[PDB]
């Protein structure tokens, strides 16, 4: 019990740093998908 | 009147009229061709000079070239006597048969039904097709799609579809291949013919064949659609039939104006498509449509793009259609076929009011524990098993059978299953989930229950799997 | 399980 | 009077550069004809615009500059095509790089002709073995197939190519000419020491002799790089049309892709999606749809095409990677981390696919791997649902039993592709179960052994699987006796 | 031929002519200036006129301004008196040591060798580093290329090799320092000096210096690679020499080239790259080779911008190497180095008929079981190792024993290791991998393998950690 305790007392807290790092990576992502869509279309509408 | 070629780039050809400027949409021939060049009207330009898009290549064209305007949009043969042939965007026959004796011809150009035209019958149009009909049934005279990433089996779907639909259809069909493969239209034309539904010595055919392939120029694949659904719209109107039409693929219409578009001038909108693919789908697919006068039983491949179902051409469709098959590579890949999304996939007709609560209440029986599952997929992936319910590790066994249980062996993909076809009724396939949900089937092992037809083929397979 | 090497140890 | 000169099948450079020539005159000019600049060099007219023509150039743009003669040659772009290539290494236009002499040509071919329609060809039904189990079990290829080679880089796409062209030996230097296949190898954008380095290897294989080269390479002009897959195209369709059979392999698309990407954006079209031409399918489409199987009616001959297409981050799902998989009859995708893992050829069973299925197929191929297929993609589901044995019952211990021994005979190694009737024999020994006691390590070793020993011994059953072409009753009884007795001497 | 400046936009300056219009490639001298400022004509606009790229700074120039023609393109002083000097995009010594007296003159365009003049020949390079010799081994007159982003080892590996190759090698080196720091052109210069490959009393030098770096003007940048690469090439042709080529880093040519790019007004290609990034980078690394006249073994630092190897830059040039060395800062970040990348880095030359099976094996085997530890990563982050198996955590042991074992400290980079540069002969390291990966040493720690030669002071490095 003081194991299982130990153990799921890491796993709960490394779930939570896995939590806060995708998170910030999808907001970085986010982020440059609409910039990169973006750059595209005015990149296509200039050349004419 | 005679107009110049003054530009050629690509697809796209300007031509400069002296006196009388062809309007927009109608078509012109090109003098001095080995072939019948058509352009089509695009844009008035000003300055008497008109930007067309080419119906085929532009291989030898030279500036200053003539060509007459014809007066009227592309105009093709409409009639009964197009059943069992093989026509062009601008309707030349194409099997080599003779010319198309129609009484009439028709533009492909027409105005979509008006809203006091439209039908409201909703009746079910059973496939023999366990997952569709369960979850996503079809509705006769309604509008139906099939969604797909490249190789996921939008077109083997819609093979088994003429197989167990349309070869007992008492009424015409007309099969209009849009950008796809040359290789497939002479697998069903063959095929047909070898099955009847195509009668070369007589006048039984029944069934009309459009086509504009994957080797053609933008223009013609931006048309094929108009041509082949002018056809079926002649059986629906002027004969009052019931039609069966089969598209594969309506989203080469779309990419075909995506591929002229820049050479247009237009600014782009998102993702490349040009700014006016939704309106360029509306008065298009407004005519795919059932009335008062006949019903068209529209089947509509769908590719997508990227594997992106947002991507604004198939995110554009949905809105046209009563009833979804979305397939998908993940469920592909893990060999279920047909690869259809059994949580993406839905039917204007999966009401209590129209199939009947037993057939309602196991479809979503069926896809809440395959969603409970879904959840779950990602947990025990790593934290494992053990830890779970016994009240829920039996929603991941009977989720696990389900899941195999909607698999089936097209009759069409005997040479890729190495199963022999099989068509299940209706009541065989409300049935046999309605048990496995119930827990008759807790004991049987999963693989029992993978490509076979109705459940007593999983409890026979069980046996021989007993050893 | 879910409780480290408490099994493992024991077998080991 | 000098009136050679005149603005109607002559022009005037205008203005040169990055190998766009924007010509004055060239008034009877047609869409794609070759034009010649003074300096010998070949151009191609593609914008003919109200007052200039844009013209594409054939090599360095650095010879030509404003004034030069431009003239027309009134013919639409062609090439040397026929049997007097085969052996020879050419440029995209034809012209030997060998330094072999002239080729003996005596006939042309325009590089840009649609592919034959609906009414000329017949079903794929001859197969087209590869000499590798993998493919020609699980994804075959027949004759006027298209089948797409796709993975990142250094996965082994050149090398199924490789493999394929030098198991066509079998054949050609055998008598049956329907049988005999003739090959052509384009490279796209690839380096001139490695197309040096596979030229070798070819000859090393004595396979040169039936092999046609045309090389488009790094250096090249974009114009050249864009076109040598066309060229190259129209000499195998010599043999198509002429009731013979080719086999070409375009490695690979991506790197034309991206010329017809620089050609394009230099002539001022607009940019499409992900900075391509709108048009790249098409590019593509245009050109696969040429490899093709043409009825009797005209020569049986046919054209089967393996084009090749990089992928990055092994994301198939990316458009050029799905603009091309939507064109072919199938895919054989390749995976880094497979490769790695030891399955080599890294072929990803579950994504891969052949749209002409067992029609593609001898009945004894068929007979043996009619389900393989599936049951593969079954067993890669199970074997992740329980890397975790979760309470595992018998029928699915037994497909991870059969999946793991299966996987291991479907491994191959370079250059030794091997004879149809050597495949049924080994594929054989696993689908049946003869094979579910030994030990996954030991079944390379159980497969060389055993090939060796029915090769040496019964050529018999060879001989006769290979001739009936099928697995009669007595030739599987033959078969089941051998494999169980031999495997337990093997495992003594 | 006198022209006059029409336009100037940073680099990019327009010439118009009267009579006699120099073609495309020719350099020209503009006229009033205190030093020299060639032109390299870019393209003929029409209406008599040329745009062109400046070699240096164009800040005073006129509208106006007189314009000669040198009737040629850039030409550069070639032969054995360029050993042991510094020199310039255009070919002028920089190094303060007087004219460079050359009987040949040699112009910066050339074109690549043909077909017929390529080589096959295969032969391995050993470098005394683990992790290449062992994965992906180099080879003499092959191409070699190192990825790395931002600060992770591609110069540091350059040094090393230049200290285990170049200095015993018989026969020729040109290192140009491309798009690079000034500090380190000097900083090497004086190293050269030092150990003698430089040799400022004797004709006896090895190696002739090319620089263009991160302080000048986009065209020098854009040409110093094809000037460094036009001396190299006089040694492999002119004398049938066995060449060595250092340049560090190509990336800034193909850089260089998107900076002008859009004043030379052209639509721009993916990621604001000029849509003839690959044909640029394909007549300048044609010319990068080996022929039957002359063997060119080339390394070249390839910048990975922001990281990103799917970079049009990078990821074009991918195809033009035999070996590459892909540099990664997540391993970097572990503290291994070289920080190379296992998994990611190959070689032509990995073919059991040329580096033998034994070492064919060896090298699959690591490669096999790091894939292994590499899947298993993705659990061993949430919930470690516990839920591993026996079987399972035994790969992990060895894949990180493995791992560690291809670390190695470099003479230059002994400074920052704290340790004695090592170099470890091919046998060694083919025999250390194949007793860890046969379970020879699974008793020994890890920490027994980092920052070590040969395997026996892994053992020993054991002893010592008690």
């Amino acid at each position: 019990q003081s194991a299982r305790m130990t153990a799921m007392d890491n796993a709960s807290k490394n779930a939570s740093e896995m939590i806060d790092k995708l998170t910030l990576t999808f907001n970085r992502t986010r982020q440059a998908v609409i910039t990169k869509e973006l750059i595209e279309i005015i990149s296509g509408a200039a050349a004419l | 009147t005679t107009g110049r070629i003054v530009a050629v780039i690509g697809a796209v050809v300007d031509v400069q009229f002296d006196e009388g400027l062809p309007p927009i949409l109608n078509a012109l021939e090109v003098q001095g061709r080995e072939t019948r060049l058509v352009l089509e009207v695009a844009q008035h330009l000003g300055e008497s000079t008109v930007r067309t898009i080419a119906m085929d290549g532009t291989e030898g064209l030279v500036r200053g070239q003539k060509v007459l305007d014809s007066g009227a949009p592309i105009r093709i043969p409409v009639g009964p006597e197009t059943l069992g042939r093989i026509m062009n965007v601008i309707g030349e026959p194409i099997d080599e048969r003779g010319p198309i004796k129609t009484k009439q011809f028709a533009a492909i150009h027409a105005e979509a039904p008006e809203f006091v035209e439209m039908s409201v019958e909703q009746e079910i149009l059973v496939t023999g097709i366990k997952v569709v009909d369960l979850l996503a049934p079809y509705a006769k005279g309604g509008k139906i799609g099939l969604f797909g990433g490249a190789g996921v089996g939008k077109t083997v779907l819609i093979m088994e579809l003429i197989n167990n639909v349309a070869k007992a259809h008492g009424g015409y069909s007309v099969f209009a291949g849009v950008g796809e493969r040359t290789r497939e239209g002479n697998d069903l034309y063959h095929e047909m013919i070898e099955s009847g539904v195509i009668n070369l010595k007589d006048a039984t055919s029944k069934v009309a064949l459009v086509y504009g392939q994957m080797n053609e120029p933008p223009g013609a694949r931006a048309r094929v659609a108009l041509t082949g659904l002018t056809v079926a719209e002649y059986f629906r109107d002027q004969e009052g039939q019931d039609v069966l039409l089969f598209i594969d693929n309506i989203f080469r219409f779309t990419q075909a104006g995506s591929e002229v578009s820049a050479l247009l001038g237009r600014i782009p909108s998102a993702v490349g498509y040009q700014p006016t693919l939704a309106t360029d789908m509306g008065t298009m697919q407004e005519r795919i449509t059932t009335t008062k006068k006949g019903s068209i039983t529209s089947v509509q491949a769908i590719y997508v793009p990227a594997d992106d179902l947002t991507d604004p051409a198939p995110a554009t469709t949905f809105a046209h259609l009563d009833a979804t098959t979305v397939l998908s590579r993940a469920i592909a890949e893990l060999g279920i076929y047909p690869a259809v999304d059994p949580l993406d996939s839905t039917s204007r007709i999966m009401d209590p009011n129209i199939v009947g609560s037993e057939h309602y209440d196991v479809a979503r029986g069926v896809q809440k524990i395959l969603q409970d599952y879904k959840s779950l997929q990602d947990i025990i992936a790593i934290l494992g098993m053990d830890e779970l319910s016994e009240e829920d590790k039996l929603t991941v066994s009977r989720a696990r059978k389900i899941q195999r249980f909607l698999s089936q062996p097209f009759q069409v993909a005997e040479v890729f299953t190495g199963h022999l076809g099989k068509l299940v009724p209706l009541k065989e396939t409300i049935k046999g989930f309605q048990q496995i949900l119930a827990g008759e089937y807790d004991h049987l092992p999963e693989q029992a229950f993978y490509m076979v037809g109705p459940i007593e083929e999983a409890v026979a397979k069980a046996d021989k799997l007993a050893e | 399980g879910l409780c480290g090497a408490i099994h493992s140890s024991v077998a080991k | 009077a000098d009136t050679s000169v005149d603005l109607e099948e002559t022009g005037r450079v205008l203005s040169i550069g990055d190998g766009i020539a924007r010509v004055h005159g060239l008034r009877n000019v047609q869409a794609e004809e070759m034009v010649e600049f003074s300096s010998g060099l070949k151009g191609m007219s593609l914008n003919l615009e109200p007052d200039n023509v844009g013209v594409v150039v054939f090599g360095n743009d650095k010879l030509i500059k404003e004034g030069d003669i431009v003239k027309r040659t009134g013919a639409i772009v062609d090439v040397p095509v026929g049997e007097e290539l085969l052996g020879r290494v050419v440029d995209a236009l034809g012209n030997a790089i060998d330094g072999k002499g002239p080729i003996g040509s005596k006939a042309r071919r325009r590089v840009g002709l649609k592919a034959p329609g609906i009414i000329p060809r017949i079903s794929v039904r001859e197969p087209m073995q590869t000499g590798i189990k993998a493919v020609d079990s699980l994804v075959p290829i027949g004759r006027g197939q298209r089948e797409l080679i796709i993975g990142d880089r250094q996965t082994g796409k050149t090398s199924i190519a490789i493999d394929t062209i030098i198991n066509q030996k079998r054949f050609n230097d055998g008598t049956d000419e329907k049988k005999k296949l003739y090959c052509i190898y384009v490279a796209i954008g690839q380096k001139r020491s490695t197309v040096a380095q596979l030229v070798k290897r070819l000859t090393d294989a004595d396979a040169m002799k039936y092999t046609i080269v045309v090389s488009a390479t790094a250096s090249d002009a974009a114009p050249l790089q864009y076109l040598a897959p066309y060229s190259g195209c129209s000499m195998g369709e010599y043999f198509r049309d002429n009731g013979k059979h080719a086999l070409i392999i375009y490695d690979d698309l991506s790197k034309q892709a991206v010329a017809y990407r620089q050609m394009s954006l230099l002539l001022r079209r607009p940019p499409g999606r992900e900075a391509y031409p709108g048009d790249v399918f098409y590019l593509h489409s245009r050109l696969l749809e040429r490899a093709a199987k043409m009825n009797d009616a005209f020569g049986g001959g046919s054209l089967t095409a393996l084009p090749v297409i990089e992928t990055q981050a092994g994301d198939v799902s990316a458009y050029i990677p799905t603009n091309v998989i939507s064109i072919t009859d199938g895919q054989i995708f390749l995976e880094t981390e497979l490769f790695y893992k030891g399955i080599r050829p890294a072929i990803n069973v579950g994504l891969s696919v052949s749209r002409v299925g067992s029609a593609a197929q001898t009945r004894a191929m068929k007979q043996v791997a009619g389900t393989m297929k599936l049951e593969l993609a079954q067993y890669r589901e199970v074997a992740a649902f329980a890397q975790f044995g979760s309470d595992l019952d018998a029928a699915t211990q037994q497909l991870l039993s059969r999946g793991v021994r299966l996987t291991e005979l479907l491994k191959q190694g370079q250059y030794s592709p091997m004879a149809i009737e050597e495949q049924v024999a080994v594929i054989y020994a696993g689908v049946r179960g003869y094979l579910d006691k030994l030990e996954p390590s030991k079944i390379t070793k159980f497969e060389n052994a055993f090939l060796s020993h029915v090769i040496s011994q019964h050529q018999a059953l060879l001989s006769k699987i290979r001739t009936d072409g099928k697995i009669s009753e007595e030739s599987d009884a033959k078969l089941k006796e051998i494999v169980t007795n031999f495997l337990a001497g093997f495992e003594a």
